DNA sequence: TGGTCGGCGCCCGAACAGGGACTG
DNA sequence: CAGTCCCTGTTCGGGCGCCG
């Protein structure tokens, strides 16, 4: 009974048929081998780690990383191609916590376990496959090889493990004091309960003695028993939080990772700073080859970017959740397909914020997108506060209410009202129900060449009017909504279309004020100029009136 | 201490691997106590990371119950369990359901706590139970019983069930029982106070053997939505524009159809609401017309191999129109919905009943639940739609963006 | 020096699905 | 009656940010 056993394991097959990891190590530089050595050998003496006789036949490689902010080293191994052959697990993380999700406490503590994955026992039978030979100043000395007893950093097993023995551990805790809160975040702890200060320090002397039957040890060095408290890259106060300060490279010469680094900052940035926009910026990304590559910012970009920094510089903060008042989130509509949100309960007192920029479709308009930022608040808001918020958004009533009951998709907001807040979100025109009496009805088709990739667009109308037009380097479809166009620019301010176009009719009849395609866009702008357009489909090739007529002009 | 069914997945394929997706507070609180009784119960208990195989859960309320029920989205591993509750333990579907004029529908989920559950397969029924905010890691679960909403427990408990039946079916030789999943449809020509009452005998029935349920259908109420052609005193070329369209839309359906005498009311270049007197020949035509609209499809039969799909169509007013199909253009229902819960307010909550009633038609007229085409974005419906959802079962689902060019189905 | 793991978020582009219209 | 080509929309893996 060499080694002795702390809590319990959990069971850790291979995948079947395949055996453990051998692949030769690094050649480490000497000045890490220092730091490496004098760590590695203090394992075997608490029993972590074990020596293995040649009779192990496994190697893995080996390499290490300082700890951030610690003169500390991390000491992590390489077991990429261990984790290709070792089971799958499910992951028991299911998200991130955030700090708008936790209520007002009168005494929180802050936390951490020391060693956490070296202090939780690999699988008894897995043990063996760690195997990793360890380095030496010259490549005389042959350096000896081991096997780990726990949790080791770097497989894809560690995490997972981890938590679900963190969490078996805290659960008879957490039922003997049902009112202490306590989010368990890997091996950080934050604990706060309405205890008075000195009651509070005894329950969390009382939990580390817990955690210390377990073979868990909380050092005083990361104890955090004053406020400001450092948690999840935020500092909490007792009445507000705010992110960890942000610093944005200053570069004048700006490479494509380097645009990389500012847009995941401003990222993080908008979940308290409201209004960040990273349309501009990332437009910088787009069909680049080389992370290396440098790239001259738009005059867009940089404008952006100068707003950008400025609203960072001024402190913003965030408050707790008060589950006794409402949930309510305020949309606005920033341009160019960008939104931004804020979810609060006092007014002006802001749990956080965020941005909806997603471009969906081809072809779009605002009330969709609307729609799409609604959705994306509240499932976020269901994940931290596990409700629906109340919504104010800056559409009128009646133009929700025309919106989703003539259109073809089921669609719904949930419970909101009108905030008379510009710019508004609108229908930009309507399509009417039926024919107009007394406007020209334009009969529209178009034609074109798989091959030569040419064609006509063209119409006929009741009075008389006649176009063709001849077009190169063009398609079947796009001469079908040509055709709509010639319509719409040829006709007075009320006009009837007939088309036989299914392409053409889907995506005018969903009132579209955005496009990729210019030639919509140009569509638009002429539905927007009219005072009644009445579109209509008719099947081609069915002897049908005009369609007739104007199918043979195109088609030659 | 009861024999256990072996079970195995279909050959070549992997157990389910399907993300948890958040829950609201009070669905999360319901499902905590659930469970804690249903482990101190032993009908299931805690399962480690090792495991890798997940199972989405959520609970439901049934209609006017105010009880939260808990609800497994079990679609994933019935796909992998497939030949098993097909193949082998199944069970035959009573024709004479649809025709009874009335069916109720009863909850023995609980029955399936009883009998336990394969060991080599628990591993299978794993879920995860989500936190508020993160605070805690998922809480992650298997199923040491016969899980409700799986495949399997109806047919391994069929053994069980039949010799429970036996004795209520003798006594009445008429009645008619069904079993779907942890559904017991009951079907009797009876009177409506004792049919009621016939239920209570098989209810205290199944009470001695170890549950209230108050869901009547009438199947034989159920009729169809024909294709209609409008009546008009006088039709416009804009009129007769439409109405070509719709028939020879038809015809895919109906090959009887023909549009020649219509189509040569619009012979010209004509303005749209100019109005345009019918000739003898085109009256006569759509005459003909609307009685071949009247009659079946030739050889539309149902084929029990092949899966049922169904297609949702949105008209607007709270009104929706389904197809019940196998074949394209072979339909073998086609229907109407009006007057829902959520009209002219809510179209999910409408969308999410349509679906439930066409499937539960579809369970009583073929023992199937059809694949729905929905009429909806798919993170519109994935955002809502479990909020509405008051089944104990969940069909097979798709998103179609279908512009409407003609109202074939609706008027 | 260059190098590990899991989670979540964004934005990207490529690879893939599938529905119509037209070509033989 | 296949087989393409358009065109659209989805999915998935890559990079970065953030947390252990
Ligand atoms: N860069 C990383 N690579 C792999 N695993 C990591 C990494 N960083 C953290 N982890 C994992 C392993 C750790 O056991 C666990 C917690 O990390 P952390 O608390 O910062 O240090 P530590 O618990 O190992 O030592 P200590 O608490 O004394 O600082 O999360
Ligand atoms: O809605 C699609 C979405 O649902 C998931 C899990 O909820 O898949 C489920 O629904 C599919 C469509 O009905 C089934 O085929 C699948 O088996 C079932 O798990 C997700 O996989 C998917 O993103
Ligand atoms: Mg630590
Ligand atoms: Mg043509």
């Amino acid at each position: 009974m060499v080694p002795i056993s702390p809590i319990e394991t959990v069971p850790v097959k291979l995948k079947p048929g395949m055996d453990g990891p051998k692949v030769k190590q690094w050649p480490l530089t000497e000045e890490k081998i220092k730091a490496l050595v004098e760590i590695c050998t203090e394992m075997e003496k608490e029993g972590k780690i074990s020596k293995i006789g040649p009779e192990n036949p496994y190697n893995t490689p080996v390499f290490a990383i300082k700890k951030k902010d610690s003169t500390k080293w991390r000491k992590l191994v390489d077991f990429r191609e261990l984790n290709k052959r070792t089971q799958d697990f499910w992951e028991v993380q299911l998200g991130i916590p955030h700090p708008a999700g936790l209520k007002k406490k009168k005494s929180v503590t802050v936390l951490d376990v020391g060693d956490a994955y070296f202090s939780v026992p690999l699988d008894e039978d897995f043990r063996k496959y760690t195997a990793f030979t360890i380095p030496s100043i010259n490549n005389e000395t042959p350096g000896i090889r081991y096997q780990y007893n726990v949790l080791p950093q770097g497989w894809k097993g560690s995490p997972a493990i981890f938590q679900s023995s963190m969490t078996k551990i805290l659960e008879p805790f957490k039922k003997q004091n049902p009112d202490i809160v306590i989010y368990q975040y890997m091996d950080d702890l934050y604990v706060g309960s309405d205890l008075e200060i000195g009651q509070h320090r005894t329950k969390i002397e009382e939990l580390r003695q817990h955690l210390l039957r377990w073979g868990l040890t909380t050092p005083d060095k990361k104890h955090q028993k004053e406020p400001p408290f450092l948690w999840m890259g935020y500092e909490l106060h007792p009445d507000k939080w705010t992110v960890q300060p942000i610093v944005l490279p200053e570069k004048d010469s700006w490479t494509v990772n380097d645009i990389c680094k500012l847009v995941g900052k401003l990222n993080w940035a908008s979940q308290i700073y409201p209004g960040i926009k990273v349309r501009q910026l990332s437009k910088l990304l787009r069909g680049t080859k080389a992370l290396t590559e440098v790239i001259p910012l738009t005059e867009e970009a940089e404008l952006e970017l100068a707003e950008n920094r400025e609203i960072l510089k001024e402190p913003v903060h965030g408050v707790y959740y008060d589950p006794s008042k409402d949930l309510i989130a305020e949309i606005q509509k920033q341009g160019q397909g960008q939104w931004t949100y804020q979810i609060y309960q006092e007014p002006f007192k802001n749990l956080k914020t965020g941005k909806y920029a997603r471009m969906r479709g081809a072809h779009t308009n605002d009330v969709k997108q609307l729609t799409e930022a609604v959705q994306k608040i509240t499932t976020e808001s269901i994940v931290i506060w596990g409700k629906t918020p109340k919504f104010k958004l800056p559409i009128q009533k009646e133009t929700w209410e025309t919106w989703w009951t003539e259109y073809w998709q089921a669609t719904w907001i949930p419970e909101w009202e009108f905030v008379n807040t510009p710019p508004l979100v609108k229908l930009w025109y309507q399509l009417e129900k039926e024919p107009i009496v007394g406007a020209e009805t334009f009969y529209v088709d178009g034609a074109a060449n798989r091959e030569t990739k040419l064609g006509k667009a063209g119409y006929v109308t009741n009075k008389g009017r006649q176009k063709v037009v001849p077009l190169t380097n063009t398609t079947n479809q796009k001469t079908e909504l040509q055709a709509i166009y010639l319509a719409l620019q040829d006709s007075g301010l009320e006009v009837n279309i007939v088309t036989n176009s299914q392409y053409a009719l889907g995506i005018i009849q969903a009132q579209p004020d955005k496009s990729e395609s210019e030639l919509v866009n140009q569509i638009i702008e002429q539905l927007i100029k009219k005072e009644k357009v009445y579109l209509a489909w008719v099947p081609a090739h069915k002897g049908i009136g005009g369609n007739e007529q104007v199918d043979k002009l195109v088609s030659a | 201490p009861i024999e256990t069914v072996p079970v195995k997945l279909k050959p070549g394929m992997d157990g389910p691997k399907v993300k948890q997706w958040p829950l609201t507070e009070e669905k999360i609180k319901a499902l905590v106590e659930i469970c804690t009784e249903m482990e101190k119960e032993g009908k299931i208990s805690k399962i480690g990371p090792e495991n890798p195989y997940n199972t989405p859960v959520f609970a439901i309320k049934k209609k006017d119950s105010t009880k939260w029920r808990k609800l497994v989205d079990f679609r994933e591993l019935n796909k992998r369990t497939q030949d098993f509750w097909e193949v082998q333990l199944g069970i035959p579907h009573p024709a004479g359901l649809k025709k009874k004029k009335s069916v109720t529908v009863l909850d023995v989920g609980d029955a399936y706590f009883s009998v336990p559950l394969d060991e080599d397969f628990r591993k299978y029924t794993a879920f995860t139970i989500p936190s508020i905010n993160n605070e805690t890691p998922g809480i992650r679960y298997q199923y040491n019983v016969l899980p409700q909403g799986w495949k399997g427990s109806p047919a391994i408990f069929q053994s069980s069930m039949t010799k429970i039946l036996e004795p209520f079916k003798k006594q009445n030789p008429d009645i008619v029982i069904y079993q779907y999943m942890d559904d017991l449809y009951v079907g009797s020509d009876l009177e409506i106070g004792q049919h009621r009452t016939k239920i209570e005998e098989l209810r205290q029935h199944l009470l001695r053997w170890g549950l209230w349920m108050g869901y009547e259908l009438h199947p034989d109420k159920w009729t169809v939505q024909p294709i209609v052609l409008p009546e008009k005193d006088s039709w416009t070329v804009n009129d007769i524009q439409k109405l070509v369209g719709k028939l020879n839309w038809a015809s895919q359906i109906y090959p009887g159809i023909k549009v020649r005498q219509l189509s040569k009311l619009l012979r010209g270049t004509k303005a749209l609401t100019e109005v345009i007197p019918l000739t003898e020949e085109a009256e006569l035509e759509l005459a003909e017309n609307r009685e071949i609209l009247k009659e079946p499809v030739h050889g539309v039969y149902y084929d029990p191999s092949k899966d049922l799909i169904a297609e949702i169509q949105k008209q607007g007013q709270g009104q929706w129109t389904y197809q019940i199909y196998q074949e394209p253009f072979k339909n073998l229902k086609t229907g109407k919905y009006a007057r829902m819960r959520g009209a002219h307010t809510n179209d999910v909550k409408q969308l999410t009943e349509a679906v439930q009633k066409i499937t539960t038609e579809s369970i009583v007229i073929w023992g199937k639940t059809p694949k729905f085409k929905l009429p909806i974005q798919k993170e519109t419906w994935e955002t809502w739609w479990t909020e509405y959802w008051q089944a104990t079962w969940i069909p097979e689902w798709e998103f179609v963006n279908t512009p409407p060019l003609v109202k074939l189905w609706y008027q």
